């Protein structure tokens, strides 16, 4: 019988403990203080868990996936640090503390964000043990594609550049969410699946599954942005309200939005049938959590 | 610059244009394309191809790495000239031109760096044996040179340079960080991809370190001229020494870069 | 435990008093003797004798190093407390009293540091063949820990701390440099002088590094309270974990200050 | 010898090169910047030369003695940085440039000075090649002894403590000079001689040569100030001060009678330069 609250609590402790060891204070002190301030402040660690669970699922173990797990969380973090900046969404609260730029200045926030980005590649590349070199290289390429101009960054740029778009087609709103949010989650599930020794078909099935929960994650993000408070979320909530932004709660309203998340979850879990139900329990659990989290 | 260097530089430019083709979403790839070429050219990049050739290999073996070096640098240049609302970065006289707004520059910077690793992970040829161990090693040099203890420490400490009240020693250190390490990385990566032995890699590395440092001082001379040729002779000397041991049709070109 | 650590501070003290005889010119040795002993003792020295015995050596084999660590520590203590003209170093609220003028305290610290190295070189027993290498190594260890990279760095960054406005990450870092480096040094030297293998030395060095950071972090709690206990345990955890492989009383008595 | 100046100049050069390589700018930057500010400010590099010359004198090579040469210049330099301090001589200038604490603050001047002192031991200990461990430890022993409470620092305390009782006799003035100047030259020549593998007898003669030229320098220096408080002229007059200088010089040179004439030449040439400086 699957105790999800228990599984996540320990996975996150384990992920938090490795994030703290991988990014230590060292000269130049402010850059490093700024990296740790946002990285270890306190996210849910969905991506690093997804990575670890996909690796364990296809036969590998946490230790081989941990550096990539940390890497996806490094890149996730810097992407929020850069998203919060005044030239971007200009927020004052993230993970329950003042945003990084407000505590270190805009200069350091940009630089430390860049530092985390580069170091995620250094760390996965240099610290992964238990994987042939061609396998690491391959994972670095997957990571690169999922966070760049055909992934995270592309989603984010069409996002700020489509904030006046009032004639927002769903095909356009899906381009954004798939890229700015689903792309990074897919990469997280893929790095794990490949590092655990998974066969191409299992990788392909988990990529599909990941695209599902990846979209589900953004729909859910948009619904909390609208039904929860800033204290609750830990970040500034309600700006997506005002702006001409393309959230789902826009084009279909919170209700037709919830039903949609419901279909997505199911659809994702349907991809998990490829695997033995006992082994898929963690990813099934991470999926409902993505759907049912309060923050 | 010299014919040889400008020709190497042009191949990197060609390789970059053939690699970044404007397509939809143009709102994404136009800025990506423009900003790549709007960054100044960097010798840490041509040095990667050159170092390669000198030890053995063929320049094509190091192209992907050379492109990645340019891109990591391009991303850093874009971010260091970013319009910052809060006056966090000592409003630098630079005032360079900006085709796009701050948000798109910030983000494009963020998309350019991963592109560098992409070309690297995807330059892996089935017909190359030691391909993955060297690519991997090169990714590590690149992400370190562009990371918090490399080029980033250089950009950070550079904000503390107060025009004509900051010493030559400090300025040389910022150039060491900001340009030296990337150059050292470029010559080493080239050396690696070429196939040299540890002893040569370090020699070329040390050469890149000194040359990039000297180059940064040159671009800093146009700023505050306190730069004696004492500082330049120093670095030039340090550079050529590391090159002792390489003779031939390029090992005099590699020397020309500093001479 | 309780009386073991005391007999230790006392042996180190009787060796110092026997080594620093007030004599002519008293103008020189009066201050030298006074300041050595007016300096709060440091666990870094205690830790050195304990690690030497822990690995099997005789307490005397480490006495010179242990006294050198106190002397290096005493000099830094005298120097970090110098009344200064310019407002360089923030004013210590808990101000020490001075029986001698600034000039004499400054010069004396300059004479105390080399006296420790003198004691070490002078402790080589010509009838003991392993003596030179272990002592050589120890001098390298202490000169590095009290140098620009170790203790000096913590002393220097310490001045950037604003009492109610400085993160715990910054502070733990200043403690790892100001106290941790030296404690790590003390345990490592104690193990070296004791005959231990590389494996035991590193483990012991690691423990000291965590112990000093931890102990210095308490010296600080007095001052700025943001004194989380989440860092206290994160460190002793990492500390007490380095002992793993080592078990017993001392192999778990070291786990007596981490209380 | 021929071209003594060219010889001191080749030495200052290879030493400056080695100093630059030994102490690079690095974090924390103000500490390291302050260390190089004073260490690399150019000077005659006499101490390093003594170390190197002594090593070569007994068969050693410049290479083995270089870390030790850099070390004594390191010590020399921080003794000057500390001495310029407001609580010491309070100097705002030295050789036409702002003094170290005026450029970086008293705190960094103090700390950087301390860093040069322990780094001297470290560099000697860790960079010396071509010497057996016991030799290197002995040599670290002689450095400590030459700059501590029975060497440089003693000479520096007793002097700051005698800037008050203007009744200093010949014996007291010599104490200060021998400790404030000769001790560290003695240290330079002894490290070189030992690292070079010279006999105990050889080391002793070199120790004597240094004590003679150390004092020779302060005496000569007092003579020049006059023919341009306690000084050799206020104590024994210029005539006798000069007789003394010549005796010091002659004694120094006597120490070198038994080494190869050609290796001894730079040392003999340095003693005469010290004795006949016009300035
Ligand atoms: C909706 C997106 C793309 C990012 C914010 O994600 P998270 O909800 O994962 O926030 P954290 O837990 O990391 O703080
Ligand atoms: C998807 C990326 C890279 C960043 C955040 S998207 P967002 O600004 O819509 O949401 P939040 O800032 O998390 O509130
Ligand atoms: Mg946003
Ligand atoms: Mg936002
Ligand atoms: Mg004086
Ligand atoms: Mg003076």
């Amino acid at each position: 019988m699957f105790d999800f609250d228990g599984y996540m609590l320990r996975k996150a402790k384990s992920v938090n403990k490795a994030l703290e060891a991988a990014v230590q204070m060292k000269e130049p002190l402010k850059i490093h203080e700024s990296m740790r301030y946002s990285l270890l402040a306190g996210g849910k660690r969905v991506r690093p868990m997804l990575c670890i669970a996909a690796c364990e699922l296809v036969g590998g173990d946490e230790s081989t996936a941990m550096p990539a797990a940390c890497a996806v969380e490094m890149i996730h973090t810097m992407s929020l640090m850069h998203d919060d900046l005044p030239c971007m969404d200009n927020d004052d609260l993230r993970r329950g503390k003042p945003t990084n730029h407000m505590a270190f200045g805009e200069s350091v926030a940009v630089l430390a964000g860049d530092a985390l980005l580069s170091f995620a590649f250094e760390h996965v590349a240099a610290a992964t043990k238990g994987a042939p070199p061609e396998r690491i290289v391959r994972v670095l390429g997957e990571l690169a594609v999922s966070i760049g101009s055909e992934g995270l960054v592309a989603g984010q740029v069409v996002d700020v550049c489509s904030e006046g778009m009032a004639e927002v087609g769903l095909d356009h709103l899906e381009f954004i969410h798939h890229h700015k949010t689903a792309a990074l989650l897919q990469g997280s599930v893929v790095l794990g699946a490949i590092l655990g020794g998974g066969k191409e078909e299992e990788v392909a099935k988990l990529r599909k599954f990941a695209n599902c929960i990846g979209l589900l994650f953004q729909v859910v993000d948009d619904i909390l942005d609208v039904t929860k408070s800033s204290k609750e979320l830990g970040k500034t909530a309600g700006k997506d309200l005002v702006a001409d932004k393309t959230t789902y709660p826009k084009l279909i309203g919170v209700e037709k939005s919830k039903e949609f998340a419901d279909r997505l979850n199911r659809e994702a879990q349907e991809q998990l049938l490829h695997f033995h139900p006992h082994r898929a329990a963690p990813l099934i659990a991470l999926a409902n959590y993505i759907a049912y989290r309060d923050n | 610059m010299q014919p040889y260097w400008a020709a190497i530089e042009a191949d990197i430019e060609r390789y970059l244009k053939k690699s970044i083709t404007i397509r939809p979403p143009e709102t994404v790839f136009g800025p990506m394309h423009h900003l790549t070429f709007a960054a100044p050219a960097t010798a840490a990049s041509t040095l990667c191809l050159a170092a390669c050739e000198l030890v053995g290999g063929d320049r094509s073996q190091a192209m992907a790495a050379a492109a990645a070096i340019h891109l990591v640098h391009a991303a850093a240049y874009v971010h260091e000239h970013l319009p910052l609302t809060d006056g966090s970065r000592p409003v630098s006289k630079p005032a360079i031109q900006h085709k796009y707004g701050p948000n798109v520059e910030l983000l494009t910077g963020d998309g350019i760096v991963p592109f560098g690793f992409e070309l690297l992970a995807g330059s892996v040829d089935p017909a190359r044996t030691d391909d993955p161990d060297r690519i991997l090693r090169v990714i590590i040099e690149i992400s370190r040179a562009g990371g918090p203890e490399g080029m980033i420490s250089g950009l950070h400490r550079e904000e503390e340079i107060v025009d004509g009240n900051t010493s030559l020693d400090f300025i040389e250190y910022v150039c060491k960080k900001k340009y030296g390490e990337m150059h050292a990385c470029g010559a080493a990566c080239g050396a690696i991809l070429g196939g040299a032995a540890e002893e040569e890699i370090q020699k070329l590395r040390n050469f890149g370190l000194y040359q990039g440092t000297l180059r940064g001082m040159m671009e800093m001379k146009n700023s505050h001229q306190l730069i004696d040729e004492n500082i330049i002779g120093k670095l030039k000397e340090l550079a050529l020494e590391e090159l002792g041991g390489f003779h031939g049709k390029n090992a005099e070109l590699m020397s020309s870069l500093v001479a």
